[PDB]
Parts: structure tokens; C-alpha cells; sequence
């Protein structure tokens, strides 16, 4: 593999309509493919994260809500509104990264937008940005992955650290708080 | 109930470099 | 003289067509 | 349309690289000379001409995306080929970086313009010579980006 470089590829798959009717029938006979997926409510959009097999994302954004499938809608496997998250099972089609092992600090924050952004880490939960971006740079990208240099994931972005609409640092999910949450359940 | 979570796009991380096939 | 002349092209991403 | 950032170019006498960082596409100088890009609308002059660096840069073409400069200051490099292969490198100075494993000096040939690639897929700089001992390539000599955001200023 995912990194040594690691580069990634946005594709967008439904437009406003498409998302609509598929949110109300619940049924995405769509193909799937790729790590990471765009998803979208009625009133936002941000990402989804698949690890091993199960594929997650934040609960500020998904709730409770279940995901369309080609099989209609599918339940959340996993649920823990503290740690703000979510899982379900990962789709068929898509490609799952693995937890980080190797305890690296250097990692590459992945954009809605497919753009990946270095951040050293600062604590169990914070990074700082290398270089500060404008908060919208970022904006749907909770539930994207922070990856180790050697593409792994070492947590999901749950939220930006900001002054004055300028992203200095970012607050996310370490993978060990996924673990935690599959155990709880 | 409430409307599903639904896919609109994503994200691949594992391609490569690659030649753009000239069409 | 002659113009360097673009022959192909390479995405860093694999993003396909 | 997919865009890239890397140009595959030639002239009548060699072919190697080019790359796009900040809406120019750069390369070599021993490779592009004073020469002009080509275009549907005609030749296009060079932007930027740095003999001492050993770098030209013209407005980015048509089909290409600017690749984003590397801000992290790692050491691991990623050198892409005009073979779309990537060579893991080591960074050992400002402008030099040694093979992880060295390749047969033909492995590189053509790619000069080409980037070295950090972790990130940011450019750290563009692939000037590949350092030989007896066919083998072991290194490499690299225009840092500094260099291009530099000319740039000028
Ligand atoms: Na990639
Ligand atoms: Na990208
Ligand atoms: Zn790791
Ligand atoms: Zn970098």
C-alpha cells in the first residue's frame, strides 16, 4: 503493498440522484473496489476505512445507520458511540489494509479528495500536520486512514485540529481503539 | 427507519505506477 | 531545431482509464 | 480523462522525462536543451532554462497533473522509471542517493526528468545521472525540489 511511496486514486461512482434512491431502498447493486470508500448520507459526506474485513468509519457520520448493499440494507457489526465508531461488514469487492505494526510516527494522513498528507504523531490520539492546510482541504474526510510509511493503518481521522480555518493538527481513532470496540460486544 | 449510508465514490490505494494506455 | 515531443505518459496513482 | 505527472519525451537523438511540480513540467537540461515542447497549437518555449542545475521547465501540457512537493524531509526515496518501475532509494545528501539494490545501468536509462518520490508520493527531486561502477548503477545524482521552486522565484 500500500505504500514505499504511497499513492492513492480518488473515483467517483453515484451522483446526488443515485445516492438518494439507494439510500431510501438500501439496495447498491454497484461494483466495489478499492481500501477506502466515499460514503454519503442525506446530510453529509466523508469515508469509510476497510480493515480487515470490516469496514469502518465515524459514528458522527454514519449513526446508526445501516449500509446499502447488493443485498439490501446491512446492520453495523460494530458500534461504540464514545470511541465515535462504526463498522460493518467490509463489501464485497473491496480490499482491505491491516493494522500498523510496526510503531512507526511518521504517518500520511489519506484525503476524501485521494490526496495524502505526511503528519508526525504526537500522542496516542493527535498528530501534527508538517505542513498546516485550510480546513476544507479536509472536510469529508473523517473516516479516512492514517497510514505507517509502510502503507498499515495506524488509525482513522475523526477530526481536525483548528485556529483561525487553518488545520494544524488532527485528532484520530488509533487502530488499537478498533480492537477495543470488536471486543466490547 | 432511516435512509442507508450509501457508496458514492473511492478511494484505491494499491495501484502503482503505471503507462496510460494510449487509446 | 526540433521540439521535444511528448510520447507517453505516467500516473504515479495506477489510476485507471 | 486521466492525467498524469509524468511525460514520457524525446527528441530525435534521446528519450527520457519529464515531470510536472507547481504547473511546470520539468527536465533536464542535457536532455531538452534550449529546445521548445511541442504542442496542437505549436512549439512552446521553455519558462525556465537553468543550465548550472541542470534544469528546463515549460508550461504543463495537456493530459498532465502537477505532482506536490515533498515537505516531510524523509530519507526514503522512490525513484519511477520511464518504466513506471519504482527503485527504493536512499537519500545520503542534498542532491545524491544511493540504490537499495543496485540495478544494471540499462534498468535507468531513459529516465533522467523522472521523480524520486517520498513516502508520501510527494517530490523530493527530479533524477538528474545515475552513478556507475562497471554497468551497474549503485546511486543516483537528483535536482532537489529546492532547486525548482528556486528557479521558479527567479
Ligand atoms: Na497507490
Ligand atoms: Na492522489
Ligand atoms: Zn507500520
Ligand atoms: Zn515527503
Amino acid at each position: 503493498q500500500m505504500g514505499a511511496p504511497i499513492t492513492a486514486y480518488a473515483q467517483q461512482t453515484r451522483g446526488l440522484l443515485g445516492c438518494i434512491i439507494t439510500s431510501l431502498t438500501g439496495r447498491d447493486k454497484n461494483q466495489v473496489e478499492g481500501e477506502v470508500q466515499i460514503v454519503s448520507t442525506a446530510t453529509q459526506t466523508f469515508l469509510a476505512t476497510c480493515i480487515n474485513g470490516v469496514c469502518w468509519t465515524v459514528y458522527h457520520g454514519a449513526g446508526t445507520r445501516t449500509i446499502a448493499s447488493p443485498k439490501g440494507p446491512v446492520i453495523q457489526m460494530y458500534t461504540n458511540v464514545d470511541q465515535d465508531l462504526v463498522g460493518w461488514p467490509a463489501p464485497q469487492g473491496s480490499r482491505s489494509l491491516t493494522p500498523c505494526t510496526c510503531g512507526s510516527s511518521d504517518l500520511y494522513l489519506v484525503t476524501r479528495h485521494a490526496d495524502v498528507i505526511p503528519v508526525r504523531r504526537r500522542g496516542d490520539s493527535r498528530g501534527s500536520l508538517l505542513s498546516p492546510r485550510p480546513i476544507s482541504y479536509l472536510k469529508g474526510s473523517a473516516g479516512g486512514p492514517l497510514l505507517c510509511p509502510a502503507g498499515h493503518a495506524v488509525g482513522l481521522f475523526r477530526a481536525a485540529v483548528c485556529t483561525r480555518g487553518v488545520a494544524k493538527a488532527v485528532d484520530f481513532i488509533p487502530v488499537e481503539n478498533l480492537e477495543t470496540t470488536m471486543r466490547s460486544g | 427507519k432511516k435512509g442507508c449510508v450509501v457508496i458514492v465514490g473511492r478511494i484505491v490505494l494499491s495501484g502503482k505506477p503505471a503507462i496510460i494506455p494510449k487509446k
